[PDB]
Formats: C-alpha cells, structure tokens, sequence
C-alpha cells in the first residue's frame, strides 16, 4: 500500500536569495513555494543548514533557516526545496533510540529504518472516536501514584519552579512507570546539555531506554527545532499507540522552554506579542500539543502526557501555567518549601490533584481502598499543615488529640511517604501499604473519610 | 567594496555590498571602523559599527574583510586588558600616547613585538596533525608555565615543516600543514569566530567543585568546575567579594573577567586592583594579572561592542579550556549584555517579545551559557579542560522578575539569588536561601562522599533548619511569638546563629576572606551538632531558657568558629574543631 | 480604600505575598480567638464555681 | 560636559557638574525618538536611552596623566517617585551611586529628605575609612543602614499589628529611627557638618543600643569607639 514511496521527485536548487533578516532567509523567483516546507540551505563555506518557510508570496519564500543565518551570502548560497513538510521516519524500532530536535538520531546508531513517513503536525483526534480514560498507568513516585494517580489517557502536568528537580522527577517517572504493551516517549525541550547527558546516561544505565524513544533538544539547539520536538514526540506517540496498540505516556519537559521557542518563532514574523510576550495563539499551540493524546475507540492503545512546566516566577497566573491548566486535566505541584527540606520528590499534594483520579483508582484497577485512602491522606495532611501553623500560635499542649496525632502523621508522611528514594521503585500496592501504615496511628474512629467496610477490612 | 548608503546611529546601511555574508566584519568609512553585517537586503547590507559612527558620510568606502568577528587566540593575551572587541587598551594607550581611544584604531589584538620562547611538541615532520592538536609550548608567565600552542580547529593535514625551539614572535611561521597539496602556514596565534563555539571531542560531566570561597555558596548551593552560577549583579556583596575570591582561590588555571556595561570607575577599580592582588598557589606569591584576561567594556562603549564582549570573553575561556586548563569566566552585568541586545534589536527594527527584550534573548543566553562545562579538548594529547561561567544579573526591579533573569534561571544550573531583606540588614553575602538553588548537588555527591562524607547530609540539615525557621518566623511575625515550644525556640535560635555566624561572612576580613571547604564542613559539623544536641536535651526535659543561660559559652565558641583562622592549616584547624565539639558534648550534660 | 503602591510587577508580587500572609494570619488569629474563647468559657465557669 | 572635560583635563581643575532635570533631557530624547518613528522601548523612551545616558554620565572621573576630575552630580526627577521608571532605572544602571530624596521624608518635614535605604554609593567602601577619614566610617555606616532598615520594618509591623508584639530590639529600633530622622539626617542648610562630627553623632545614635546588638560593627572598633 506504500508503493507510492517508490517515486523520485527532483528538487529545485535556488541560488536566488533576495535578502537575510535575522533568522530569516528571503528567497526570490521561487517556482511554487509550499508553506511549512523543509529547505536545505547550502552555505558558501559548504555547510548544509536545514530551513523552514514561514511566509509565502508570489515567487517569494521566507525561509527560517535553523542554526541561525551566520554566513548566509546572497551571491553564493544554494537553497534546495524538499517538496514536502517535515516528516519523521517512524518505526516500531524507534524504541531504544535517542533522537535530536529534528529527528536525527544522536545516539551512535543507524538511521531508523522507516515503516512510514508521518507528518509531524498530525491531525486532530475525532471526539466521537475518543474514550474516557479507565485504568491507571502506575508511576514509581508514591506521591503521584497514591494522591494524584494518572489514568490511561489523561494529561496531567507537573508544575515546577526553575531550580526544582522536575528533570529528576521526569527521569524517575520514565524509569519506573508501567502498567498496573508500554512504550514511554520522552521529549526534552531546551534542556541544558548536562541535563540531556543525565537523561541519556540514566536511561542507558538503568535500562529504561528499552521502551523509551528519547527526544533531546538542547538549550543551544535551534528554537525551531525546539518547536518541532514536541510535535515529533507526539507523532511518535500517536504512531506507537494507535497503529501499534501500546500505551505511551509521553513525558514532555520544559514546556516553558517550548513557549519561549513559540515566542521566538512568532516574533520571527511580524506578530505583535500577546499578554506576556507570548503569542496570542499559545492556547491553540498548547492545546494541539496536549490534546494529541487520549484513548480511542477502535484501537487498544493510549497516550498519556506529563507536560512538566517550569513556572517562571512561581506563579499560576502566568500564561503558560494558566493555559496548561485549561487544556490539561490535573496538576502536580513541586514545592520549593518541600525542596528546601531535602524531601524528594518535593511534591506537595495540597495544590496537586488529578481530575480523572476516580476512574483510575478503582476496584478492578489498583486496590479497592485506593480512593478512600487518598482522600483520608489529603484530609489528614491538610489538618497536619493547619496544626503545624497552629502550634506556634497556641502552644503544643493546647492542641487537641486530633492535632497532635495529626502533627505526628504529617511528620511521618513528609519524611517517609513523600520522601522517596530517587531510584526506589514503589508499586501502587506498596505505596498504599505505606499509606495505611501512616494512617494506622489514628484509631479507627478518627478515620472518617474512609468507608466503614474498607476501614473494618484493611485496618 | 561597497559604499555607505545610510547612517543612523550605529546601524549603517551600505549599498553595492553584493557577495557579502551575514555577521562578517566590514571596515566602514575612511577611518576603517569595525562593523558586523547584521542584515542583508539585495545589495544593501545593514552594518552595526563597533565604534563612534559620527562623521560617516554617504559614499564612504566599506571594505569586506571576509571573516566574522574573530578573536586572536594565542600567547600574549593572558595578562592584557581588552575592550569589547579584542582591542588592547594598554597597547592603544602606549601607541596613541593619549588618554582617548582613537577612532578606527588598528592596534593588533596580540602584540607582535615580544619574542616568545617556543618548545616543539611531540609532533615531528611527516606526522599527521588534526585540529586542536598540540605542537608546541610557550613560557608565558610563571603561573602559565606552558601556553601550549594549539593547531586551529577545522584545520588538518600532514606537517610539512615544524620550527625548532627558539624565541619566535607571533608573526613568524611556526608550523606548516600540507592537507590536500595546499601548504598552510600556522603561526603562534590564530583567529576564531566568537559566535561559533570552539569544538571539543566530548563534553564531560562536571564533577570537581569550584570553591567560590563564600561559605553559603560553597555549602548550601555548591558550584562545580564548568557550571553556570548566575550571581546577583551588584546589590549584594556576593558578586563583589565572589569575583576576587574566585580569581584568588578558585583553583582555576585561568580567569576571564568579562565586564559588559560595567560602570566607568567600577571598571577602573578592577583594572587598578587586579594587578595588586596576589595568590599563594605557587611557591611564591604571584600576581593575578598573570592568570586573568579582562574584557573591559564600560557603558560608554558602543552597544555592538557591549554585545560582543561576552562572546569575546567566552571564546577566550574556550581557548584556555581547549588548552586543557580549568577556567572560570566571570561575566559582569549579563543584564547589561541583554540590554545591549535589546537596544540592537530596536535599532534593527525587530519586534520585541517581553518588556522590549528580543524574542531570541533566551536563545542567545542559552548559546552563551552552553559554552560552559568540562570537556575533553580535541586533538592529541588527551586533555580535559573546563569553563565555569560565573555571570551576574542586575536587580532590575529589585527581584528576580526581569526577562533576562527568567531566561538565565531557565537555562542555568546554579542560581544564587539576591535577598533584598538580607542586603538591607547589611548581612553579607546577601544570598537568599529560599530562592537560590544549585542543580550540582547530586553530581557533587560523588566528590563529597570521596572527601567529606557528611557534607550532603549536613547541608540538607541546615537547609531544613532554615526553611523550618523561616516558616516559624512568619508565624512569629504574625502572632507575636508569645507561645513557642522548646524545639521551635531552639529552631529559631539556631537559625539566627547560622544566619549570623555561618552564612554571614566578611569578605574583606582576614579570617573570613576565603573559608576553605574543610573549614566550612567543620563549621557545619559544629552548628548541626549544636542544634541536634540542644534538641535532644529539650526532648529529655531540660528548660530551654536555663540551658541557653548555661551554654552561652558554647554558643559563643561555635560563633567564634567563624573567627577561627584558615591559614593555620587543615591539620591544626580540624584538630581544634575536634576539640571544639568534644567539649561541646560534655557541656550539655549540665 | 487602597495603598499608595507604585504599579510594578515586583510590587504586584509583594502585594500578593502581603495578601497571602494577611489571609493566613486572619485564619490563624480567628482559630486562636476560638481556642482562647473556649478557655475563657472554662475560666468563667470555674469563676462561678 | 565637554566644558567640564576641558576645564578638568586640560586646565587641570576639579569640576563638579550639576546637570539638572536629566528627566527633562530624557523627555527631550523621547520627543525626538517619537518623531523619528522608531522602535520605542519602555514607556516610549528610546531603546538607546541607556546608550545616550551612558554617553552623558560616563564623562565623569579622573584620568591617569592629568590630575583633575569631573565630580558629576546629575540631579534627576522621578515622574511619580518610582525607581522602576526607565530614566531613574537606567541612571542607576550607568551612573554610580544615587542620592534618593524621599517624598515621605519631605512630608514629615525632614531636611534633607534623603532616604538612606535606596541611597547608595559604590565608591564609598574604597573612599571611606582606613585612615582616609576615620577607622569606623564604614562599620558605622553599615550599622546605621542595618538599624534603619530594622526600624522601618518594625514600624511597618507595629502599624499592621499591635505595638506590644514588637520585640525589645524592634522598640529600640523605632526609637533609633525617630532619633535618626529627626536628629542625624535632619540638617539645616549651611550647617556644614564635618564627616568626623557626623560620625560622632552617628555613634551617639548607636550608643542607644547596648554593645551586644551592634552586630555589624567590628568588635575592635566597637570596643574602641563605644
């Protein structure tokens, strides 16, 4: 059915370069310029630089060449038009490989032997062909898997600050996450080269790369490549999950960096900055990237997303967290207060929630006490924070029994439950057993959010 | 050979500039002013002049040099002071014999009047030499004993001829490379485009720490050799003390102080003080000027030079790393570098993204901060250099809210944040514990386990103490602190003791000018042991007020632990700290 | 009916911090008043006895 | 400024330049920038206002060959008493130091109404103390700044919450702040206080505190001057 691949389409080599503007390379006398077309610019020095067209006009195309325009010469700069948009050579063997921002494998390995050439943009998923997520994808992180459990097909981002170990949490989730087939897809946008090396070495050493298709985009990598990277990861996820029937769990990283790349691309054109400099269509772009996931009807595969933002000034009112909360279906908050106390992962469960938790945490899924245990843990953790604030106001002695025991629960919860070894794999059952161990300090009469039957059976 | 068409500030549009290339230096005008082509439209190439553009008239010839903004790398730049572009200020003053910088001054970046001792490397005639290989060594200073001559990267071939050992100047030939039958002459120096990073075979993960010297920076938020730091610009004494502390005791084999947008007399201070500083790394005291290359760019200098100073400094640091040295390039006022980029974008007409800053500000800052890191320098012999980027961001609004600060935090690994409250208390260094961080704790855990095994748990304990006492102090300021547990009272007392004795240190004081890593570990031992023993005693049942009255002497001892001299040596001082907490344990029995 | 604050992003963050601290203090002080009023009711009952 | 450069470098005089209404200069710049229809920058002020202000301000200082200086003191007017405004912000970026005249202090009636919390001098640490003026100048000025900040914070706390909630140090710092604005900063015109007399008065202000809590004073100087 792919016999149409056996076709040779010659490409036009344009030596007509009208001018150069910043990242742009404006051409002239173009025959039939196609919008969003990958272009191979050949420098006078001989170096070949890929490019994309941002604007099209009658016999004129404005190429936004990757890696900048340093060295572009009007007289001698060959420009070759690949008569198609950007496409990735997908394959079921893409698992186990590390790819750059443009899809080139940066691991010392062969080019991926394509099963097809899929467009990176993809197409919107038909809502009539979308299913509500049912089961949970188990994460080694006890905090997430117990209080903010993730269903098969939702989109729950991790809201972190600049210095918080969101990258380390992402690596842990990629290493430990599984079903309670599976093929994680990792997209790092604008990560420092040290962070990218950490990701690569961690996955190769711990064997998490066997099922991971890691897409690395360095901070020094081109901004258009940073734009392309999440589209590449979601196209790989769509391929695997829907044409292979496996669960994916895409883990995007530094969507703040992705939004910065969006800003750079928008201002490459004449677009006026929006609310906070970001383009007015950031809602649309983030919506596409996020809602690329989800379950479907005919296919027994799912895509889950962990966008992992980086809140710039530790605020939710910022456009990136606001829009991400609008499109996505939950929040996981990494807290500086928890991080400064050496608690890893520094996730606070009070602002963090998973709107689709009731579906994932059930009886056929997980264990039948999951939802009530999580609700009780949240209630008692809130009571613990209230009592911790109350102790320095009204003395330790004047606190009620439900406040002193709650302080003890808070200490044990933060220092043993939330505090998880970076390489400690806690299944959902082990995490729930630890949660019950924490709750058992309370007499059965005090645990009120738990149903009587579950309380009588598990306590 | 185009002609000037339009002049409006630094931006000069030159017609007939066909065949030009982007970011290519072109000599604008009759004075031969340096300018980089930043925009091309047909045969007109928009140029940003790096000097004073006043007086340029339409029709002035513009000469294309054919090369990007290139820095002359080689022996002779290890001590000199440079402008934004590699303009030797000392050589300019000597040649011009005036206090001004003449327009279009063409003094060579590296002086050719000095004979350099040269000792040929292991390569001989007929051997194959690749880019970045070492084929010699030059005795520059006592500190830089061997300025190993590197074959320029992306240049390769077979050595047709190599020079013998002898005093050679930079203009004189050193080695010849044949390549594909076109013999190339290589001298003691070579030029490299500042925009293009210098290649390396592999960028290793930075492990060994960079000892800034300040106690809080060394303990709570450690930096490693080849890591970005993002120090606070000027308001806190973190930067002012930290620059000299690194230049004196950082163990960096070279330092490249880059000041972009630095104030006039604030640059004169550095140029007049850095010669005076000395180091004790060698057997005898030697000047820091033998180890430091300054890129001095005052705010008066053109905006294009202000933007280019950062690249010049980072590529000098890249050259010294490719030599195999550990370098700590200090960028002063990266905020002013970003402001220069914003001004250039406004000149060009680009659409600003965030608060006037260009949308590519994050990309430029990332391409700058990404040059840092330990790397195996290319070409034999195998050698492992490093470039640490200690960059400063100014407090634009008094807090970390500027777009430049946001991008720097997004792309950095260490960030030492300014505390306005601590600065207003004249508590130095004014490093905000809550907002600051260092992503090198995990990688530095290896060195800590190898040398000072209890360092990570101690710094985590101190961070926990500071956070708990910050929350408790918020509650105190809210509710009057009338009722507090004994444990909470110990927490606040210990946090105040830490913030007064451990975190606070006088950079100009003789004792606390440079607190070594072993001294910092011993002080953390003392403070954490004091807090833990006080907590244990309070849990036993002792009254905190009476215990404090009895142990004021021990508290004074652990406070004077800061006053403990570091020059006595690690052997003697640790023996004193061993006795300090030995009697501290017994004093709590009563 | 307001504070003479210069409109700036840093000032906005400072005022948000002030509002959060004031809300936390209000909740804490209301709870402290409730606890102290319970103790006061006990005290007045003991006064009658 | 070129007149000052002449008088100070070629005639070897010591010139003190008092450029006044640099805010008016920046308004003129914005007016010329607006007419040129160029990319504005912040609040309409030209993007190159940093470069123009640096070209003006950076013409102050001393040169190696010629003994003679331009002690430039450019008076500036904040449009709404805001540092964050582009003119005061860039002036703080380039010009070294700043003397902040406070509307609150002027309303309280103090002269000069100089607020020493925003006021700064980068060259004080090198031009003050160690035999240049007196041994205690820098430490006394650090102590004054720290205790004035403590007094302002304590006044804010005593306004927001009960006065009795303030600590003993906070109450002592409120008393110090009163005696500081009303006696030390408050200086009639033509008074001409010597630096040594000002230091003695500052010590008299610092003798309010017990010797224990003068933390930013070096112990040797604290013993030698208390």
């Amino acid at each position: 059915a792919v016999e149409q691949g056996f076709n040779v389409k010659p490409r036009l080599n344009y030596n007509t370069v009208s001018g150069v503007n910043g990242p742009l390379v404006i051409l002239e006398k173009v025959k039939f310029p196609r919008y969003n077309e990958i272009v191979n610019l050949t420098l006078p020095d001989g170096t070949v630089r890929q490019g994309q067209v941002l604007e099209i006009r009658g016999d004129r195309a404005i190429v936004q060449v990757f890696e900048g325009t340093s060295g572009i010469d009007v007289k001698k700069t060959t420009v070759e038009f690949t008569g198609e948009s950007l496409r990735i050579p997908v394959s079921e063997d893409m698992l186990g490989r590390i790819f750059d921002g443009s899809g080139r494998p940066i691991d010392n390995g062969p080019k991926v032997f394509a099963e097809d050439y899929l467009d990176i943009n993809g197409s919107p998923i038909n809502p009539y062909a979308r299913i509500y997520p049912e089961e949970m994808i188990s994460t080694g992180v006890s905090a997430i898997d117990t209080m903010n459990s993730i269903a098969r097909g939702q989109k729950i981002p991790i809201f972190s600050a600049s210095g918080l170990p969101h990258n380390e949490i992402a690596a842990q989730i990629c290493r430990q996450a599984g079903l309670v087939n599976f093929s994680i897809v990792f997209a790092a946008m604008g990560v420092n080269l040290e962070t990218a090396r950490f990701f690569k070495q961690d996955f190769e050493e711990n064997g998490s790369l066997e099922r991971t298709s890691l897409f690395l985009n360095l901070a020094n990598d081109p901004t258009i490549e940073r734009i392309i990277t999440p589209r590449l990861a979601l196209t790989t996820a769509e391929y695997l999950a829907y044409q292979t029937e496996r669960h994916v769990l895409t883990i995007l990283t530094d969507m703040s960096s992705y939004a910065d790349a969006l800003r750079e691309v928008s201002a490459a054109r004449e677009e006026v900055p929006g609310r906070r400099g970001y383009p007015g269509y950031m809602y649309t772009d983030l919506s596409t990237i996020y809602e690329r996931a989800g379950r479907v009807e005919g296919r027994n595969g799912s895509i889950t997303q962990i966008p992992i933002l980086t809140m710039p000034n530790d605020d939710i009112t910022h456009p990136i967290p606001d829009l991400t909360g609008y499109i996505t279906e939950g929040q996981i908050f990494v807290d500086r207060q928890l991080h400064n106390k050496g608690i890893y992962p520094p996730i606070n469960v009070l602002p963090s929630l998973s709107r689709l938790m009731k579906s994932a945490i059930g009886e056929g899924m997980t264990r039948k006490d999951h939802g009530d245990v999580s609700n009780q843990l949240y209630a008692k953790y809130a009571i613990g924070k209230d009592a911790a604030a109350m102790k320095a106001v009204v003395g330790e002695e004047a606190l009620s029994i439900e406040d002193k025991l709650s302080l003890e629960f808070l200490e044990k919860f933060e220092k043993t439950f939330i505090t998880q070894g970076a390489y400690e794999d806690r299944t959902v059952f082990e995490s729930l057993d630890q949660a019950w161990s924490l709750l058992r300090i309370y007499p059965k009469e005090m645990l009120n959010r738990i149903s009587p039957k579950i309380l009588d059976e598990f306590y | 050979y185009g002609a000037i068409y339009s002049v409006s500030g630094p931006v000069v549009i030159a017609e007939n500039m066909i065949g030009c290339a982007m970011y290519e230096l072109v000599k604008v005008g009759h004075d031969n002013l340096v300018g980089e082509v930043i925009r091309i439209d047909g045969d007109k190439a928009t140029i940003q002049v790096y000097e004073e553009t006043a007086g340029l008239t339409v029709g002035d010839p513009v000469l294309r040099t054919g090369k990007p903004l290139s820095v002359e790398l080689g022996p002779g730049l290890m001590e000199t002071i440079y402008d934004g572009i590699q303009r030797p200020l000392k050589a300019i003053k000597e040649e011009s014999q005036s206090i001004y910088i003449p327009r279009g001054i063409d003094t060579p970046a590296l002086d050719r009047t000095i004979k350099w001792q040269f000792t040929p490397g292991k390569f001989q005639v007929g051997d194959h030499i690749s880019g970045g290989d070492i084929y010699g060594s030059v005795f520059e200073n006592s500190l830089i004993s061997s300025h190993k001559i590197l074959l320029p990267p992306r240049s390769r071939g077979t050595i047709t001829w190599i020079a013998p050992a002898g005093e050679y100047t930079l203009d004189e030939k050193i080695l010849e490379v044949e390549f594909d039958g076109k013999k190339s002459d290589f001298t003691l120096y070579h030029t490299w485009p500042v925009r293009v990073p210098r290649p390396v075979t592999e960028k290793l993960s930075a492990d060994y720490p960079l000892l800034t010297g300040q106690r809080v920076l060394d303990a709570l938020f450690p930096c490693v050799q080849g890591g970005t730091t993002c120090i606070p610009g000027a308001f806190g004494c973190g930067k002012t003390v930290i620059s000299q502390s690194l230049s004196k005791y950082s163990n960096s084999d070279a330092i490249i102080y880059v000041g972009c947008g630095e104030r006039g007399n604030e640059m004169a201070e550095v140029l007049m003080e850095f010669p005076e500083l000395y180091t004790e790394m060698s057997g005898t005291k030697e000047p820091i000027m033998k180890r430091t290359t300054l890129v001095a760019n005052t705010s008066n200098m053109p905006v294009a030079a202000r933007e280019a100073s950062i690249y010049t400094g980072i590529t000098l640091a890249e050259y010294f790393r490719d030599q195999g040295k550990n370098v700590s390039m200090i960028a002063d006022s990266s905020s002013r570098w970003a402001e220069a980029l914003r001004e250039i974008s406004g000149r060009l007409g680009e659409m600003p993204a965030d608060q006037g800053f260009p949308a590519y500000l994050g990309a430029k800052l990332a391409s700058f901060y990404e040059r840092a890191g330990k790397a195996v320098a290319l070409g034999s012999p195998d050698r492992t250099g490093s470039v640490s980027i200690v960059a400063a961001v100014s407090p634009a609004g008094g807090d970390f809210s500027d777009p430049v600060t946001t991008a720097t935090l997004g792309i950095t690994q260490v960030f030492w944040g300014l505390d306005k409250k601590l600065a207003q208390r004249k508590h130095f260094p004014s490093i905000n514990t809550s907002v600051s961080y260092s992503k090198y704790t995990n990688v530095l855990n290896k060195f800590y386990d190898s040398n000072y095994p209890e360092f990570p748990v101690l710094r985590d304990r101190m961070k926990e103490i500071l956070s708990n006492a910050e929350e408790l102090e918020q509650v105190v300021q809210l509710v009057g602190k009338s009722a507090l547990s004994d444990s909470d009272k110990i927490t606040l007392d210990v946090a105040t003791l830490i913030k007064e004795d451990f975190l606070q240190q006088n950079g100009y004081s003789t004792y606390d000018a440079f607190c070594p890593i072993w001294k910092t570990f011993d002080m953390m031992r003392a403070f954490i042991s004091y807090h833990d023993e006080a907590q244990k005693a309070v849990a036993n049942g002792a009254n905190w007020s009476k215990l404090a009255d009895s142990t004021g002497d021990v508290k004074h001892a652990v406070s004077s632990s800061k006053f403990f001299e570091p020059s006595r040596g690690e052997k003697e001082v640790h023996g004193e700290f061993e006795k300090l907490l030995s009697t501290m344990q017994e004093r709590f029995a009563e | 009916n307001r504070e003479q604050v210069f409109p700036t992003r840093m000032t906005l963050g400072l005022m948000k911090t002030k509002l959060k601290g004031a809300n936390q203090g209000y909740s804490l002080l209301k709870r402290k008043s409730e606890a102290l009023t319970k103790r006061f009711r006990d005290i007045t009952k003991r006064i009658d006895d």
